[PDB]
């Protein structure tokens, strides 16, 4: 119960946020910008993932 | 100037009362004069240790008092009553003397 | 008489006064009268109750009393009612305000006096000396005593012939001042005669 | 025979005459825990002695905030009753 | 390397308890990361003086009643517990309350010694009604951090100490409401520096730049550990 | 009948604890998990925490 | 009522405050309820049942 | 005291007899320590049986569920109160309210 | 009034460019503090070049 | 580490 209202928080979108639409070079550095306090949590970005 | 003359038989213990009794002058008044070792009185005696007869038979004991002179040089309101409630620990006979 | 007092040779270092406090010449005297009378009336209460050490202190014209006893139960009695009972006794004794502190001594089995007074008892309702003193020894090493001593002596088993006896175990130091032993004796009055009980607890050493 | 009500205790030693005066029982207040003793409750012919003195149960504390004793008309040592 | 130090600029107190305090000037994203470890360490780690062994004569237990008085006897051992002392010299005392007759017994009727000061002037302990009625308490105050019970304190005690001493629990830390503020810093040529304000709520007995100093003293050697060793 | 008949009244005194069960006046149970330290609480912006 | 009580105090009309987190010091996303609820302790304790 | 009640707080602790609710009105002496003692307005007071009121508190004792029932003077020293108000808060009661 | 000091038990180099640096013991709720303020430190306030 | 403690430095025992 209270893991999937973190993730349904966590993964989700909101048309603008801190942060739409910039680019990431990995995954590490979107964990990153979520620590610092220049995007947020869910903001759409294209990332780069393998 | 506030004389003090302490007097105990254990000389740590006499130690002890001085810093305190210091400690208590030194955050309400100011310049303590400071604690000044006077001669100890070894008073001595010797005592035949057989109930009836054996002369050459003796303990020689000994109590030592310590004598320490703390001297407090300006007397404020504050400094000499906070001694009141301050009492120092059991075995040690002060001797306040203000001038 | 050969031997000196186990406690009184280590007063300065590592054993501590029971008397412990400063006067003058002129009320010194007198102070140690009322000290003598105290502990003596204390003893007098509270020989059921197991009782080890009277710690005498008094500060500024009012007697501290300590009583380390082995169960504090028999000697409070209901919460202040006996204790508060001895106090007046005590102020009366002395002429001043008293104060009575009674400590729990934990392991009476250690401490050394109270174990002489249960050997004495023991005397004195025909028991086997030697079992006592064996059960003395037992115990104490039981409860980690480093060493024990003791000692009985004069018309055992009601003999016409007195003599001593003693059980060591363990290491008792005599000669090394910076060992704790603590020292006490006893005597039993028996139908025979006085059966003195001398015993020697070595805690440990001392370093400092 | 009838058991009986005394601090000395059996077999246990230096761990049984505490929280309770020289007659027996507890001595009231104090800060009893679990395996104390409060009322020492046992007879001879039960080297034949045991005990039966009630105790405190595993794992509470307290403080005996009363003693009530309306027992055999007996109940005494010499004169407290 | 274009770091700058901040100092205790301005000092103010609002009160004798509630005081602020800036601290100038931080760097960029430094004003939170002091902020919270300021805050964590001044609520968790700060050594006050309490209250720890009441002994009232005449008394049995803690849930007994005396004779003249308002409060029962554990409403007075609460009311203890919340006292406020000061000591200087010693890390423990011994005060003494003695009072007769009919009113309040505030917290000033204690019979002060030289080194301990009761910054609480009108805190009520009993209430006393009847004028042949007396209480005479001896009250010992240790000092400490963080909290420490009556159980583990039942045990925990080497000095084998008599029957018939209440134990009351210590709440040894002075500190008990702490917030911070990054502002804006007022630089005559920078714009990206920033203050701190922190918000302290003392128990009126800790002075404010002392308990930030000790702070900082206890976080520098905590980090002492990642500093000198890797 | 009955002989030697003496009743002692212990009195614990029970704080809290991890375990203990805790509940409001609307049916939310509830058994106290993590007894916090006060630092670590969820603070509003005046100080208090909750 | 309950709004209108809650502006005679100086409390934001929602019910809600902004709670940071006394952990890592920064704020909750989302602001959350806080308030007074009376909470009573039932008389199942743990160290009875242990 | 809950801060969010109903009101019917009061009914109920009154009349579950766990507080000492005041039989005759008036002033008080209070003694307490061991008994309230309550002065009767002479308007309730009988002509003969001069009489004032001295109610008994119970003090620190096990109930049922191994809790404990105690009662707590809630008035103080020279004070007025009038037929049915309470003196002494119960176990969970406050200023004869009920505090679960 | 004395604090424990810890001594750094462990640096697990999983990889040239990896650690984990285990370290232990240390007071009530001050893990906490040493890592959020290490972390605030190296994610915003590093310096370097790129 | 040593930037907080350089940072920290100034008004400490």
């Amino acid at each position: 119960q209270d893991v999937v209202l973190g993730l349904y928080y966590m993964t989700r979108d909101c048309v603008n946020a801190k942060g739409e639409g910039m680019v990431l070079t990995g995954p590490k550095e979107a964990e990153r910008l979520y620590r610092s306090g220049l995007a947020s949590l869910h903001a759409r970005v294209k990332v780069r993932i393998t | 100037r506030i004389r003090i003359r302490l007097k105990a038989f254990d000389h740590r213990l006499i130690d002890q009362a001085t810093a305190e009794i210091v400690e208590t002058a030194k955050r309400t008044g100011a310049q303590v004069r400071g604690p000044i070792p006077l001669p100890t009185r070894k008073e001595r005696f010797t005592v035949l240790i057989s109930p009836h007869v054996n002369k050459d038979a003796r303990d020689q004991y000994e109590i030592r008092t310590h004598l320490r002179l703390v001297d407090i040089v300006e007397p404020t309101e504050k400094t000499v009553d906070a001694l009141m409630r301050l009492d120092l620990a059991a075995g040690v006979d002060v001797q306040i003397s203000l001038g | 008489g050969q031997k000196v007092h186990p406690n009184g040779i280590r007063l300065g270092i590592v054993k501590p006064w029971n008397s412990t406090w400063f006067a003058n010449t002129k009320e010194f005297a007198d102070n140690l009268d009322s000290d003598f009378k105290v502990r003596q009336y204390l003893t007098k209460e509270l020989a059921k109750a197991s009782v080890s050490r009277i710690v005498i202190e008094r500060p500024a014209k009012s007697i501290r009393v300590t009583i380390h006893t082995a169960r504090p139960g028999i000697v409070i009695g209901k919460k202040g009612e006996d204790v508060e009972k001895l106090r007046k006794v005590v102020a009366d004794i002395a002429g001043v305000p008293a104060q009575i502190n009674i400590a729990e001594v934990r392991k009476p089995e250690l401490d050394a006096k109270l174990v002489a007074d249960s050997i004495t008892s023991q005397l004195e309702r025909r028991v086997m000396f030697r079992r006592a003193m064996k059960r003395a020894v037992q115990n104490a090493m039981r409860l980690g005593a480093k060493g024990i001593k003791v000692e009985v002596s004069g018309r055992l088993g009601g003999a016409e012939i007195a003599r001593t006896e003693w059980y060591r175990e363990g290491r008792v130091p005599l000669h090394t001042l910076r060992a704790d032993i603590d020292y006490n004796t006893s005597e039993a009055h028996t139908t025979y005669g006085v059966i003195g009980v001398k015993v020697w607890i070595f805690k440990g050493e001392i370093l400092g | 025979g009838p058991e009986e009500i005394t601090a000395d205790i059996p077999n246990v030693g230096e761990a049984a005459l505490s929280k309770l005066d020289e007659s027996g029982i507890v001595y009231i207040g104090a800060e009893v825990t679990g395996g104390d003793i409060l009322v020492g409750k046992v007879t001879p012919k039960g080297s034949d002695v045991k005990d039966s003195s009630l105790r405190v149960p595993n794992g509470v504390s307290g403080t005996v905030i009363d003693v009530q004793v309306f027992t055999r008309d007996g109940v005494e040592k010499d004169k407290r009753a | 390397t274009e770091f700058l130090k901040p100092r205790l600029v301005d000092i103010e107190q609002v009160s004798s308890t509630h005081a602020k305090v800036t601290l100038e000037p931080l760097e960029r994203g430094f004003g939170h990361t002091l902020g919270n470890a300021l805050r964590r360490i001044l609520l968790s780690s700060m050594p006050g003086c309490a209250v720890t062994e009441v002994e009232i004569d005449g008394v049995l237990h803690e849930y007994s009643t005396k004779e003249g008085v308002q409060e029962d006897i554990l409403e007075i051992l609460l009311n203890l517990k919340g006292l406020a002392v000061r000591v200087q010299g010693k890390d423990e005392v011994i005060l003494t309350l003695n009072k007769s007759g009919i009113g309040p017994v505030t917290a000033a009727d204690i019979t002060h010694d030289g080194d301990v000061e009761i910054v609480k002037p009108q805190h009520v302990i009993c209430h006393l009604t009847d004028e042949n009625a007396s209480i005479s308490m001896r009250i010992k105050v240790q000092r400490g951090r963080g909290y420490v019970p009556a159980s583990t304190r039942i045990h925990s005690e080497e000095d084998e100490r008599p029957i018939g001493r209440l134990l009351v629990d210590a709440c040894y830390s002075p500190v008990e409401r702490i917030a911070y503020n990054v502002e804006a810093a007022r630089v005559e040529q920078r714009t990206d520096l920033d203050k701190l304000v922190i918000e302290m709520e003392t128990n009126g007995t800790i002075d404010p730049e002392e308990a930030i100093r000790r702070a900082a003293t206890i976080l520098a050697e905590q980090l002492e550990a990642f500093v000198d060793l890797r | 009948g009955v002989l030697k008949i003496v009743k002692v009244y212990l009195a614990v005194k029970r704080r809290i604890q991890p375990g203990d069960k805790m509940a409001g006046r609307h049916g939310n149970k509830g058994v106290i998990s993590k007894i916090n330290p006060i630092e670590d609480m969820p603070y509003d912006e005046n100080g208090t925490p909750v | 009522e309950i709004k209108e009580l809650l502006k005679l105090g100086d409390l934001p009309t929602s019910g809600q405050i902004r709670l940071y987190d006394g952990r890592t010091g920064e704020q909750f996303e989302r602001p959350v309820t806080v308030g007074y609820m009376y909470m009573l302790k039932l008389n199942h304790l743990v160290d009875d049942k242990m | 005291k809950p801060l969010v009640g109903t009101g019917m707080e009061r009914a109920v602790a009154v009349d579950s007899g766990v507080t000492a609710v005041a039989k005759r009105g008036g002033v008080v002496q209070y003694v307490d320590a061991s008994r309230i003692v309550i002065k009767v307005n002479e308007d309730e007071m009988y002509p003969g049986e001069a009489g004032i009121d001295i109610y008994n508190l119970t003090k620190y004792t096990r109930s049922n569920q191994n809790t404990c029932i105690n009662q707590m003077p809630c008035v103080s020293l020279g004070e007025p109160v009038e037929r049915g108000d309470v003196l002494a808060d119960g176990p969970s009661t406050d200023l004869g309210e009920l505090a679960l």
